[PDB]
């Protein structure tokens, strides 16, 4: 029969990294397993079709890495730009929304993200290693990512569900407090400390983001990776395969056709398998890559264009908001979570009698501090009386294990006295 | 023709080719040099994704035209307190 | 001839450590644990801050408490039964190792 | 080539096995940390814990 | 305008198995192509990466 019930809160800011695309590569499958040597060419053309089997492969793979980006951003039909305001109750936003300082619309955290996400390059170039730039420019990812955070600010979950309707900043908070337990009250008459820690939580996720081991490292981790694969497959150049040489062009001004023809098969026979192998490494890889492109769709649809109440998915904490960021082949999320703090021990009860009836709480639990009865919301300390309005009687104080005698007050018959 | 900058494309292999080699229809992008389409300052939603944000489709007595892909409308919710 | 098996950072008796301090804090404190600093609450009233997650008032339960805790600890028996019955359902986890 | 091919199987089971060791933490994350309201997640019936 | 409304209920316990990791294998490849033959491992060493 002991019960602890929080009395003061803390809100919380997060932080939340998901790939969402790759680099597009591309191979020209005959200009790197013999490249400049038409006395190679004929030879690789009875070879098979793998020369395009390799290619529309990579192409498969390209062109999903472009639906990714369409996938996880554009669920915004129209463009909305935020009014030129501050009365956001005190709510301060400098750090996310786009500045007018800066020429592009990058914001204050946005940016921080680019500093921090980090020859061989033209010799991939000459033997036809290809890196394609994609549809969505990284200037275009910031007006939609833009347009997804002043919609949010200024209509809330109705923005995503139909025409965005406009409701004041305060009085939606207010609507995301009534849907996680606390009752409105608890915003509107503590509503300059709410702002006063929204604003510190975003400030130290700045400072947080700044500092190095840097929590990012799933993001830069997709680079290194796609950049190592891809050395590898220009390091084995250099091996023979059992063959006379490793350079083609030797073996050609060696040997003449009937005997340079079973040597260069048996570097045809080495390259085009390390292309299959890389291709293969390709297409796992981009399968992960779909895989968590499709939970960071889900994360934006629910997150952010609404209010989730799945436990621990929208942040550690009950979930309040959330905040979309882009990053280089990413995206950032700020969940902005309730966490309550500073329990205070209870005694509980679990059906009072009056008058040999049961009465049951509505809405809360019933909480004394040792010689009064009051009940209380659940997520907070807001002690009330016990009336008849606010606890449904039901059966017979004879059943229920813990009930305790008390004293319920009804508001008719005293008032109607008189 | 991909990452070339349009200097560079010839030399006059095949006439046929020239005709894509050269014109006044020769245009720039960050993919590269796009020939034989119309730059419009138009945009729309774009129908044959050229790259790095330049789209191309067949339209108007009719041609193919490179624009500029458009993410969509304008809104402003008049937010007050 | 060089295959090799490495044996898991986690131990089989570490593991029992998390699912039994995963399994009393549930008991004990319910969905709060996992939402900040635990907070007890009595057995009996988590179940009907349970039940009136999905439509049935606490009347319901504080009046049925002997018969729902005599139907659950039945369910109990029975799945232990259950497990140690043959052509048994964990044939997922030994398919992966077959 | 048969190592090769032994690394390919290995390297899909393994995707496998992350794809449905993803689920079961957002089963432990929803079903045991809280309570569901998604129908027919945490077993048939309306689920208490 | 006929309805059907419960009057006693049911708890029921289920079971769930989920698979969540695998056996950790590694292969030395040197030592499977062709081991304790040094008279291999040259020529293997020139066959790639
Ligand atoms: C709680 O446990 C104490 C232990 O002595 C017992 O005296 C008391 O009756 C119990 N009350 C309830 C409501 O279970
Ligand atoms: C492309 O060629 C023009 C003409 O010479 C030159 O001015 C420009 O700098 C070149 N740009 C690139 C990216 O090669
Ligand atoms: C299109 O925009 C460019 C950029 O300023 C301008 O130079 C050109 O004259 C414009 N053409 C038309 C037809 O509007």
């Amino acid at each position: 029969n002991s019960i602890a019930i929080p009395t003061n809160f803390t809100i919380s800011v997060t932080t939340e990294i998901l790939p969402v695309s790759m680099t597009k590569t591309s191979v020209d499958c005959t200009m790197y397993i013999c490249g400049d040597s038409t006395e190679c060419s004929n030879l690789l053309l009875q070879y098979g079709s793998f020369c395009t089997q390799l290619n529309r492969a990579l192409t498969g793979i390209a062109v999903e890495q472009d639906k990714n980006t369409q996938e996880v951003f554009a669920q915004v039909k129209q463009i909305y730009k935020t009014p030129p305001i501050k009365d956001f109750g005190g709510f301060n936003f400098s750090q996310i929304l786009p500045d007018p300082s800066k020429p592009s619309k990058r914001s204050f955290i946005e940016d921080l993200l680019f500093n921090k996400v980090t020859d061989l390059i033209c010799a991939q170039k000459f033997n036809g290693l290809t890196v394609l730039p994609p549809l969505l420019t990284d200037e275009m990812i910031a007006q939609y990512t833009s347009a997804l955070l002043a919609g949010t600010i200024t209509s809330g979950w109705t923005f995503g569900a139909g025409a965005a309707l406009q409701i004041p900043f305060a009085m939606q908070m207010a609507y995301r407090f009534n849907g996680i337990g606390v009752t409105q009250n608890v915003l509107y008459e503590n509503q300059k400390l709410i702002a006063n820690q929204f604003n510190s939580a975003i400030g130290k996720i700045q400072d947080s983001l700044s500092s190095t081991a840097s929590a990012l490292g799933k993001l830069q981790d997709v680079v290194n990776q796609n950049a190592q694969a891809l050395n590898t497959l220009v390091k084995q150049l250099s091996s023979n395969f059992g063959a006379i040489s490793s350079v083609l062009n030797d073996i050609l001004s060696r040997l003449d056709p009937p005997e340079a023809e079973v040597q260069i098969d048996r570097l045809i026979t080495g390259r085009l398998q390390s292309l299959q192998t890389y291709v293969t490494q390709q297409l796992i890889r981009a399968a992960e890559i779909r895989a968590s492109a499709n939970l960071a769709a889900t994360k934006m649809s629910e997150c952010v264009l609404g209010q989730s109440k799945r436990v621990d998915f929208c942040g550690k904490g009950y979930h309040l908001m959330s905040f979309p960021q882009s990053a280089p082949h990413g995206v950032v999320f700020l969940h902005v979570t309730y966490v309550p703090a500073q329990e205070k021990n209870f005694t509980t009860a679990p059906a009072i009698c009056h008058d040999g009836k049961a009465h049951f709480p509505r809405e809360g639990v019933f909480v004394s501090n040792g010689t009064h009865w009051f009940v209380t919301q659940r997520n907070f300390y807001e002690p009330q009386i016990i009336t008849t309005d606010n606890t449904f009687v039901s059966g017979n104080c004879d059943v229920v294990i813990g009930i305790v005698n008390n004293t319920v007050y009804d508001p008719l018959q005293p008032e109607l006295d008189s | 023709y991909q990452d070339v900058n349009c200097t560079e494309v010839p030399d006059q292999l095949t006439p046929t080719w020239r005709v894509y080699s050269t014109g006044s229809n020769v245009f720039q992008t960050r993919a590269g040099c796009l020939i034989g389409a119309e730059h419009v300052n138009n945009s729309y939603e774009c129908d044959i994704p050229i790259g790095a944000g330049i789209c191309a489709s067949y339209q108007t007595s009719q041609s193919i035209i490179a624009y500029t892909m458009s993410l969509g409308a304008e809104n402003s919710v008049a937010y007050s307190n």
